[PDB]
C-alpha cells in the first residue's frame, strides 16, 4: 500500500503544485501512480463539496498516524481566519484537523515555510508560517518560491523510500538540498572572485555572463540547489539566465530591500 | 427573487453547496438554488481567499513590483509580471528593444499553450471523461478511433492504448483511487464511450510528461518556471552568439532549443489537444448539451493582443475590444486609461469604499477589507452553511466596462476575432479560419466519421456554449504556438542583423524619473484580460491596482444587481442528480477558474 498524502492549500498562488509537476526525475506521473496515494488535493482531485471533505475523514481514520500532510500556502489569523475559507469555516481549522494524525507535515514553499508574499509588510490578512501553528508534530520546511522540482520530489522520494525525514538544519530544511548557498557553486563565481561585474543591464559585462553580484544578487545569503541541481531538469536557473537571485528562499525576502540593491560588505562573501 | 440581463434568478428552490470547489486555482465556494425539475434557477460565486497584494506595494520600488505581483498566481506564472513592467515602462515612458518584445511575447504564448493544455487535460477533463468506463474499452477501437480523430499523431497503437489501460487497471485494483476517490463516475452526465474515455486518459498522461518540456523555454529566457524573472526595460537574458557566448544566457544553441521546444508544441496542439476537444465536443453536441453560455452570449471584452508591430495596436493578431447584446457587427473600442470604462464595484465584496453605489476605476481604486456577513446567513461568521448573496457575499471585485458585465477568457477574444475578421480586419484571419474549421468538424466531418448524424449549428450558436467555451481555449493554444514560432524566426534574424540589445537602462535609475506618474498594463492573459494600473510619487508606489481575468469572470454582483460571467453560465442548466456537481463543476471549469488572481 502506497502512503497517502492529503495535500492542502492555504493562501498561496499555487507554484508549489505547479514546481512539483515538472519533476523529470522520478516523473510526477510515477510519483502519484506509483509511489504515493495523493487523496486530498484540490488542484487535481475528481471530487468537490462534501465528496472531497468525506476524503479526509475516511484517510485520517484508516491510516491514522501514517499518512503525510503536505501544506502548501498558509493560514490568515485576521479576518478571523476568513480571508482563507474551506467548506464555510476557516482554514486553520482544516489545518490543525488533518495535522493531528499525521506521521509527517511538509511545509511546501516559502509560504508555508515562513509566509512569502502575502507576509511582506504590513500582511494585511496576519498570515502565519505551518511551523507557528502547528507546534506538536515534526515538520520540514521546503524553502522557496516554488522550490526547483527535484528537490520537491527529492523530499518525497527520501520520505518514502526511509520512512524517515531527512537530516534538517537549525530552520528546519533539508541539508541534501539546502546545506549550500547559491553564492558557493554559481558558475559565475570566478568573475566575483576576479572583481568582474555587471553594472548595467546589457551592459558588456553582462553579455559576457560577469557576476551579477552588483545588480543585487543575493546568491551570496541564500541557501538552495538552483546553482548545482538548477531548473527544470538543469535547464537554467535565476543567475544563468541573467538576473541575480533575488533570495526566493530564504525568511522574509521580501522585505530585505529592493532585489535591485547589492549586499553591502562586500569582502564578507 | 429578480430578473438581470435576460435571467430569471429564483432563491426559493433546493439550496446546494459546493465548498471547495476543486480541479481550480485557489478556493472557490460555489451555491446554486435548482427547481423542482433539477435546473438551475440562481448562481452565487464566493471567492473564498485573499492575500492584499495592493496593499502590500505601496511604499515599495515601481522595479521590484513585477516579482511581487507574479506571485499572485504560480499557475499564470508570469503574466502578472509581464503586466507590471508594461505598466512602469508606460508610466516612465519607456521603449523596450525589439528582442525584449519578442522574447516577452514568446515567454507569454509558451504560458498560453502549456496552462490551457494543462487545464483542459488535468483540471476539466475530468468533467467529460469517466475514468472508470476507460477500463471498459477495448484497445483495438480505442486505436481505430485514435485514428478517426487524429491520423498524424503516431501513439495510436492497440498494444499501446492496451498498456495504458493495463496500469490505470493495476491502479484502480489497488483500492487506492488517489485523485480518482469518491468521483462521480458513473453518472448519466457522462456521454462518452469507452474508448473515447481511455483515449483521453491516455493523453491526461501524456501531456502531464510533455508539459515540463514546454515551459523550458521560460527556463532559458526567465532563469525558472514557475516565476521566470522579468524586467523593467527589457529582459535580462543578454544575447551573445559568439563574443563568453557560452556564458551569456543567450546564444545560438539556447535559441535552437527554443525552436525544438515550440516544434513540439505545435505537434501536440495540432494532432492531440484539438483533436481531442474536437471530439468530445462533438459528441457532447450530440448529447445537446449546449448550456454554459451565460454573459458569452452577449456581452465579451478583451484589451486586444499581439501586435505585428510592437507598439501599434491596431495590428494585434488577438485584436481586443467589446461587443455588447449580442451583436458581431459592432465591435466598440476600450481604452484602459478611461475612468468612465473599466472600474470596480465591491457592493456586494467583502471590501469598503466610501460610497459604495459607484464604481472606481482603477487608477482610483481602494482596498480596505470588510469582512461581513448578511443578515440571511445561515451559520456563524466562521462557519457558514448558506451565504448570503443579497449582502456581501466574496472577496472577489465586481469590475464591470461602462456599466456592463461582460464575460472574458478565450472565448471572448475568439467572438471578437471573429467580428474583426468579418468585418474586414485581416489580422484575425487565423482565429477566424480555426472557428470554421472547428464548425464543420462538430457538424459534419466528425459526424461523419463516427457514424452520427450530421448538425448544422452556427457560431452564433455553437460558440455562446460551456463546450464553445472550451473549443475556443484549444483553438487559441495552437494559435499561440504558431504565433511564436514567427517570432522566434523573426527574434533570430533582428540578432543576426546585428541587433543585439535586449534592455533599455535609460531610466532605470529612479533619479531619471518623474517626480509623479501613472501608467497601465493590459495582458490578454489565459484567462481573459488583465490589467495593472500604477501611480508612482517619489520613486515609490503610490497606488497599484489589478482587474484580473478570473475578477470578471468569478465577479459577485454589482450595485444594479447584475449578475458576472460565472453565475450567468451556470443559469438554466439541469442537474442529473443536484448532489452530485458534475455540471456546475464542468461549466465552472470551462472559464478555467484562477482565483488567486481573481483576489490577489
Ligand atoms: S553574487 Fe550572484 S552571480 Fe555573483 S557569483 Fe555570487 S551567486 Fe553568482
Ligand atoms: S531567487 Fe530563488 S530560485 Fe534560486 S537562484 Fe535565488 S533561490
Ligand atoms: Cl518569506
Ligand atoms: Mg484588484
Ligand atoms: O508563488
Amino acid at each position: 500500500p502506497r502512503t497517502p498524502v492529503l495535500w492542502l492549500h492555504g493562501l498561496e498562488c499555487t507554484c508549489c503544485s505547479e514546481s512539483f509537476i515538472r519533476s523529470a526525475h522520478p516523473l510526477a506521473k510515477d510519483v502519484v501512480l506509483s509511489m504515493i496515494s495523493l487523496d486530498y488535493d484540490d488542484t487535481l482531485m475528481a471530487a468537490a463539496g462534501h465528496q472531497a471533505e468525506a476524503i479526509l475523514e475516511e484517510i485520517m481514520t484508516k491510516y491514522k498516524g501514517n499518512y503525510i500532510l503536505a501544506v502548501e500556502g498558509n493560514p490568515p489569523l485576521n479576518q478571523d481566519g476568513m480571508s482563507c475559507i474551506i467548506g464555510g469555516r476557516p482554514f486553520i481549522e482544516q489545518l490543525k484537523y488533518v495535522a493531528k494524525d499525521a506521521k509527517a507535515i511538509i511545509s511546501w514553499g516559502s509560504c508555508a515555510s515562513w509566509g512569502c508574499v502575502q507576509a511582506a509588510k504590513p500582511n494585511p490578512t496576519q498570515a502565519t508560517p505551518v511551523h507557528k501553528v502547528i507546534t506538536d508534530k515534526p515538520i520540514i520546511k521546503v524553502p522557496g518560491c516554488p522550490p526547483i522540482a527535484e528537490v520537491m520530489t527529492g523530499v518525497i522520494t527520501y520520505m518514502l523510500t526511509f520512512d524517515r525525514i531527512p537530516e534538517l538544519d537549525r530552520q528546519g530544511r533539508p541539508k541534501m538540498f539546502y546545506s549550500q548557498r547559491i553564492h558557493d557553486k554559481c558558475y559565475r563565481r570566478p568573475h566575483f572572485d576576479a572583481g568582474q561585474f555587471v553594472e548595467e543591464w546589457d551592459d558588456e559585462s553582462a553579455r559576457k555572463g560577469f557576476c551579477l553580484y552588483k545588480m543585487g544578487c543575493k546568491g551570496p545569503t541564500t541557501y538552495n540547489a538552483c546553482s548545482t541541481t538548477r531548473w527544470n531538469e538543469g535547464t537554467s536557473f535565476p543567475i544563468q539566465s541573467g538576473h541575480g537571485c533575488i533570495g526566493c528562499s530564504e525568511d522574509g525576502f521580501w522585505d530585505k530591500g529592493s532585489f535591485y540593491d547589492r549586499l553591502t560588505g562586500i569582502s564578507q562573501f | 427573487a429578480y430578473a438581470t440581463q435576460g435571467f430569471n434568478l429564483d432563491d426559493r428552490g433546493r439550496r446546494i453547496v459546493v465548498d471547495p470547489v476543486t480541479r481550480i486555482e485557489g478556493h472557490m465556494r460555489c451555491e446554486v438554488n435548482v427547481d423542482a425539475n433539477n435546473v438551475i434557477r440562481n448562481a452565487v460565486s464566493t471567492g473564498t481567499m485573499w492575500r492584499g497584494l495592493e496593499v502590500i506595494l505601496k511604499g515599495r520600488d515601481p522595479r521590484d513590483a513585477w516579482a511581487f505581483v507574479e506571485r499572485i498566481c504560480g499557475v499564470c506564472t508570469g503574466c502578472h509580471a509581464l503586466a507590471s513592467v508594461r505598466a512602469v515602462e508606460n508610466a516612465l515612458d519607456i521603449r523596450i528593444p525589439k528582442n525584449a518584445h519578442l522574447i516577452r511575447e514568446i515567454m507569454a504564448k509558451t504560458l498560453q499553450v502549456h496552462d490551457h493544455a494543462v487545464h483542459f487535460y488535468h483540471l476539466h477533463a475530468l468533467d467529460w471523461v469517466d475514468v472508470m468506463s476507460a477500463l471498459k474499452a477495448d484497445p483495438k477501437r480505442t486505436s481505430e478511433l485514435q485514428q478517426l480523430v487524429s491520423p498524424a499523431h503516431p501513439l495510436s497503437s492497440a498494444g499501446y492504448f492496451r498498456d495504458i489501460q493495463n496500469r490505470l487497471k493495476r491502479f484502480v485494483e489497488s483500492g487506492q483511487l488517489g485523485p480518482f476517490m469518491n468521483g462521480y463516475w458513473g453518472s448519466k452526465a457522462y456521454v462518452l464511450p469507452p474508448e473515447a474515455n481511455l483515449m483521453a486518459v491516455t493523453h491526461y498522461l501524456e501531456a502531464l510528461d510533455l508539459q515540463k518540456e514546454w515551459v523550458k523555454i521560460h527556463t532559458i529566457f526567465g532563469g525558472k518556471n514557475p516565476h521566470p524573472n522579468y524586467l523593467v526595460g527589457g529582459v535580462p537574458c543578454a544575447i551573445n552568439l559568439d563574443g563568453g557566448a557560452a556564458s551569456a544566457p543567450v546564444n545560438m544553441e539556447r535559441l535552437s532549443f527554443v525552436k525544438a521546444r515550440i516544434d513540439e508544441i505545435i505537434e501536440f496542439n495540432k494532432n492531440v489537444y484539438v483533436p481531442d476537444v474536437l471530439a468530445i465536443g462533438t459528441l457532447y453536441k450530440q448529447a445537446g448539451w449546449l448550456y454554459g453560455g451565460g454573459l458569452a452570449a452577449t456581452n465579451v471584452l478583451d484589451y486586444g493582443e499581439y501586435p505585428n508591430v510592437a507598439y501599434n495596436k491596431s495590428t494585434d493578431q488577438l485584436p481586443g475590444g467589446a461587443i455588447l447584446n449580442g451583436n458581431w457587427d459592432e465591435v466598440f473600442p476600450v481604452d484602459p486609461r478611461d475612468s468612465q470604462q473599466v472600474q470596480e464595484f465591491v457592493s456586494h465584496s467583502w471590501y469598503k469604499y466610501a460610497d459604495e453605489s459607484v464604481g472606481l476605476h482603477p487608477w482610483d481604486g481602494v482596498t480596505e477589507p470588510n469582512y461581513v456577513l448578511g443578515a440571511n446567513t445561515k451559520g456563524t461568521r466562521t462557519r457558514i452553511e448558506q451565504i448570503d448573496e443579497s449582502a456581501k457575499y466574496s472577496w472577489i471585485k465586481s469590475p464591470r466596462w461602462r456599466g456592463h458585465a461582460m464575460e472574458v477568457g478565450p472565448l471572448s477574444r475568439y467572438i471578437l476575432a471573429y467580428a474583426h475578421a468579418r468585418s474586414g480586419n485581416k489580422y484575425a484571419e487565423r482565429p477566424k479560419e480555426q472557428l470554421e474549421y472547428s464548425a464543420q468538424m462538430i457538424n459534419s466531418a466528425i459526424p461523419k466519421a463516427l457514424g452520427l448524424p450530421e448538425t448544422q449549428y452556427t457560431l452564433k450558436q455553437l460558440l455562446p456554449s460551456t463546450i464553445g467555451r472550451t473549443l475556443a481555449r484549444a483553438l487559441e493554444s495552437q494559435y499561440c504556438g504558431e504565433m511564436m514560432h514567427s517570432d522566434w524566426h523573426d527574434l533570430v534574424a533582428n540578432i543576426r542583423a546585428g541587433d543585439t540589445a535586449t534592455a533599455n537602462v535609460d531610466k532605470w535609475d529612479p533619479a531619471t524619473w518623474p517626480l509623479q506618474a501613472k501608467g497601465v498594463g493590459t495582458v490578454a492573459a489565459p484567462r481573459g484580460a488583465l490589467g495593472h494600473w500604477i501611480r508612482i510619487k517619489d520613486g515609490r508606489i503610490e497606488n497599484y491596482q489589478c482587474v484580473v481575468p478570473t475578477t470578471w469572470n468569478g465577479s459577485p454582483r454589482d450595485y444594479k444587481g447584475q449578475i458576472g460571467a460565472f453565475e450567468a453560465s451556470l443559469m438554466n442548466t439541469p442537474m442529473v442528480n443536484p448532489e452530485q456537481p458534475v455540471e456546475i463543476l464542468r461549466t465552472l471549469h470551462s472559464f478555467d477558474p484562477c482565483l488567486a488572481c481573481s483576489t490577489h
